[PDB]
RNA sequence: UAGCGGCGAGCGAACGGGGAGCAGCCCAGAGCCUGAAUCAGUGUGUGUGUUAGUGGAAGCGUCUGGAAAGGCGCGCGAUACAGGGUGACAGCCCCGUACACAAAAAUGCACAUGCUGUGAGCUCGAUGAGUAGGGCGGGACACGUGGUAUCCUGUCUGAAUAUGGGGGGACCAUCCUCCAAGGCUAAAUACUCCUGACUGACCGAUAGUGAACCAGUACCGUGAGGGAAAGGCGAAAAGAACCCCGGCGAGGGGAGUGAAAAAGAACCUGAAACCGUGUACGUACAAGCAGUGGGAGCACGCUUAGGCGUGUGACUGCGUACCUUUUGUAUAAUGGGUCAGCGACUUAUAUUCUGUAGCAAGGUUAACCGAAUAGGGGAGCCGAAGGGAAACCGAGUCUUAACU
């Protein structure tokens, strides 16, 4: 009922979380 | 060339070269053909992607999400985008030669002949525009589905066939060729031969 | 114009569903799956055309030696005296008649042994 | 003779390739394309006269000559377009008339090409030797 | 709308009757004195172009 | 094309020709005759529109069917068979259409005319100075400073003035042509916020405007701004009285309406993915792209039992998905959860080639006119001759002093 705002930008990774779990060895 | 009249039973003498000559049909083809474009009009268009209302920005950034990569909500690959080759309004009138038309006009009036498809008649009026008398005469004539090419401009005769779809009037100059086969029979005047023969020689 | 396309795509859909019958799970539902499995069925089945050819001659062959070592004969042995003998029989008919009529296999047999003889 | 009896010259229509739709069609995925190139790319190919970044045959080579005014508005002549005039005379203004050489033209001559029978004057106009002695064969009468 | 000429082309090239072009040789536009002069005197005259390079000048002269 | 051009990429005329349309005037100044043309304004009158409207032809019977406009008969109208609606497809049921008319009042446009203002014509003159031109620096001309004409001017200068001056693509001479440094001017031309009529080999609800629906809305964003989804009961609500279970529920079963309720408002048709119930067969000692070839048995139909079909498939031979990219993939390389819908070699103008058709040493028109897909229009374009840088020569020509 007026439910939108699921899928619209997925802000859900426009959060873009810190991601390169402390990895940088794979130089 | 000899023309037999339905009505007072004479004779007419035409060319030979002009309602005797054998059927070109790949001819005729082009130029009914050229005709039926002609009549086209032509009138649509859709939008292409810079014709979509809409804003040129990116629905989300080139990487890091999961998605797939997009640039324009006007995509055509997207619902309410645009038409990937949207067309416009375009002109689908083609060029025949005159010679190529009378060579057209001059085999299926030789066709319209062999085939009996054609009546010579020397006047065709009707008195009063009734569409009540020109049908009484063409029943009379025995003709339903007809072409009537007359040399000149009558306007009883024009009003007692608008109504009519099965019958249809023009003068001699205004001819074409896919009248002159969409239509069972043809009437012309003498006059209207003479015509007719003086423009295609 | 715009050629609107769901009559064609859903008859075009369901010839290849109706041939996916009896298939497991979305071999007989779904048409990527059923499309990528009719195909290789027609690929065996244009294999086994030339396998049935192989593996009856196969068949026919055990059945022919069982019954010649049965009547004291091998099979190289039999064939080459029915070469010998002339006997154009195939080997479809001998394994027939070494299962039904063991009566005309065993006179099929000394017929090769003469032959050999 | 119908509209549903007329049909084409075999070989007149042909029916013209239609690229992507499917592997039978033989123009399949790619669309005589290849694969992974330039050439496959939309709108993609080299402009006219390159050879990759050698230099192109046309830089390579040198430029020549002029361009002459004079030619432009000189004009040559079948001895055949001698009849296609009126009053059997020829200059300048009747071959323009004939429209022949064309209004800006000044100069021409008349070349022994075709063949002329009739007799005709010619008048201010440079003529070639067989042309002349094909004039003057046909009772011509070379002037100026 | 019309193709445009390659004006260079145009300016190397010229249609002869048969459809070749002719053209003029290189090597003759300078450090002429180290050149023989039978060199320089079999490339003076022009000469036509060949069968392979043919298309590309066809391609830049559309309009002969 | 001529030209311009790191002479590159590319830019790209003009003269001239065919057409549409055509219209010329005034002040730099005095007089003479004086209000004379025209224009403007303002009235009136007439005509024609516009802003409401009016009339407008001609059909019955029977069959099917819920319903006739349909079928089958028999008529009639038509200057009206454009179109739309009506319980299924209506020339004659309705609204209209063709045609014929119509405005108290306002207003446009034409003429005509009144009034106001305006000046007309003739003669003799005058003939646009910090201007033309120049130097420097830039710009525009197709023309990128080049040998660069012409135009504009930021800066510094600076003429003659009809016996004079400008241009004719450096420049000079001759000749031709024109008169700058003051102005005005209809038409042909460009466009469509908007209105009316009509049309479409344009769409038919993921299409077409973003929007067929209370859409630039809901919603998002501080804001500029962004920006949706969502159509259809039936001919007619006749939209389910009443009864029953249930919470004075929801929901359902009747009954009733209706042609139809597997049209009941979560309402035309209702596919697929997906999830169930029922029936048949198979399956709990059996190893893998799940099929294919063989094949027992079981169940069910037909049949002259002949045995065929149909479903299942014990066991058994063989058998490592598709796409893409690759030297090469079962590959543990990419891509895809699935279904449904959409989704990619087009269009325009030039050009070459092939085919085909027309005419043929000729072929063909464009603009435009034209009521008009005709016909006219041959301006032009290609071709029938080439060679040469060119003048030029010409079935030859160029090279060269000249070619065996
Ligand atoms: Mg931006
Ligand atoms: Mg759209
Ligand atoms: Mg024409
Ligand atoms: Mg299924
Ligand atoms: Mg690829
Ligand atoms: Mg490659
Ligand atoms: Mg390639
Ligand atoms: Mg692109
Ligand atoms: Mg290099
Ligand atoms: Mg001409
Ligand atoms: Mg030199
Ligand atoms: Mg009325
Ligand atoms: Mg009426
Ligand atoms: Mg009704
Ligand atoms: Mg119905
Ligand atoms: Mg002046
Ligand atoms: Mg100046
Ligand atoms: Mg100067
Ligand atoms: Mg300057
Ligand atoms: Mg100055
Ligand atoms: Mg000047
Ligand atoms: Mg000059
Ligand atoms: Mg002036
Ligand atoms: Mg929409
Ligand atoms: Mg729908
Ligand atoms: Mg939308
Ligand atoms: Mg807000
Ligand atoms: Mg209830
Ligand atoms: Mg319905
Ligand atoms: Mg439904
Ligand atoms: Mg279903
Ligand atoms: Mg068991
Ligand atoms: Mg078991
Ligand atoms: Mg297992
Ligand atoms: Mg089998
Ligand atoms: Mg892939
Ligand atoms: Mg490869
Ligand atoms: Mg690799
Ligand atoms: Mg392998
Ligand atoms: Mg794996
Ligand atoms: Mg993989
Ligand atoms: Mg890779
Ligand atoms: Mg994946
Ligand atoms: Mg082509
Ligand atoms: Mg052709």
């Amino acid at each position: 009922m007026s439910g939108k705002m699921t899928g619209i930008v997925k802000w859900f990774n426009a959060d873009k979380g810190f991601g390169f779990i402390t990895p940088d060895d794979g130089s | 060339m000899e023309l037999v009249l339905k009505d007072a039973q004479s004779a007419l003498t035409v060319s030979e070269t002009t309602f005797g000559r054998d059927f070109n049909e790949a001819l005729v083809h082009q130029v009914v053909v050229a005709y039926a474009a002609g009549a086209r009009q032509g009138t649509r268009a859709q939008k292409t992607r810079a014709e979509v209302t809409g804003s040129g920005k990116k629905p989300w950034r080139q990487k890091g999400t999961g998605r797939a990569r997009s640039g324009s909500i006007k995509s055509p690959i997207w619902r309410s985008g645009g038409v990937t080759f949207a067309a416009r309004p375009q002109d689908h009138s083609q060029k025949v030669n005159k010679k190529m038309y009378r060579g057209a006009l001059k085999s299926i009036l030789s066709e319209l002949v062999r085939q009996d498809r054609l009546i010579v008649v020397e006047k065709f009026s009707v008195e009063a525009p009734k569409t009540k008398l020109l049908a009484q005469k063409l029943k009379d004539m025995a003709l339903e589905d007809v072409l009537i090419i007359t040399g000149e401009l009558d306007e009883n005769l024009f009003l007692a066939a608008r109504n009519l779809h099965k019958v249809d009037v023009r003068d001699a100059t205004g001819i074409d060729p896919v009248s002159l086969i969409a239509f069972d029979k043809v009437v012309m005047t003498a006059d209207a031969v003479k015509q007719v023969e003086e423009m295609l020689a | 114009a715009r050629v609107k396309r769901g009559v064609i795509a859903r008859a075009r859909h369901k010839k290849i569903l109706k041939q996916a019958k009896g298939y497991y799970g979305a071999r007989s539902r779904v048409y990527r799956v059923a499309f990528q499995a009719v195909i290789k069925a027609g690929q065996y089945a244009y294999r086994d055309r030339r396998q049935r050819k192989r593996q009856f001659r196969q068949l026919w062959i055990a059945r022919i030696n069982a019954a010649a070592r049965q009547n004291g004969i091998s099979y190289s042995k039999f064939i080459n005296g029915l070469k010998k003998a002339s006997v154009e029989i195939d080997r479809k008919i001998l394994a027939d008649i070494a299962v039904f009529d063991k009566v005309a296999f065993t006179a099929l047999v000394e017929k090769a042994k003469a032959a050999l003889a | 003779m119908r509209l549903n009896t007329l049909s084409p010259a075999e070989g007149s229509k042909k029916a013209g390739k239609r690229l992507g739709r499917g592997i039978g069609s033989g123009l399949g995925k790619t669309g005589g394309r290849g694969h992974k190139g330039q050439k496959s790319r939309s709108g993609g190919g080299v402009r006219r006269g390159f050879e990759g970044g050698q230099m192109p045959l046309y830089r390579r080579l040198p430029k020549f000559g002029f361009t002459s005014r004079k030619a432009a508005i000189t004009a040559e002549i079948r001895l055949s377009d001698l009849a296609k005039v009126e009053g059997g005379v020829v200059d300048l203004n009747t071959l323009k008339a004939a429209n022949i050489i064309g209004i800006q033209i000044e100069f021409a001559k008349v070349i022994l090409a075709g063949e002329v029978t009739t007799p005709v004057t010619v008048r201010g106009l440079r003529v070639t030797k067989g042309a002349r002695a094909a004039i003057e064969a046909a009772g011509g009468k070379i002037e100026e | 709308p019309k193709i445009k000429t390659v004006r260079g082309a145009a300016k190397r090239f010229k249609k002869t009757g048969k459809g070749g072009f002719k053209h003029k040789h290189a090597n003759l536009r300078h450090i002429l004195t180290k050149k023989a002069t039978k060199r320089k005197r079999h490339l003076r005259p022009k000469a036509m172009v060949s069968k392979g390079d043919l298309g590309l000048v066809i391609a830049c002269l559309p309009y002969a």
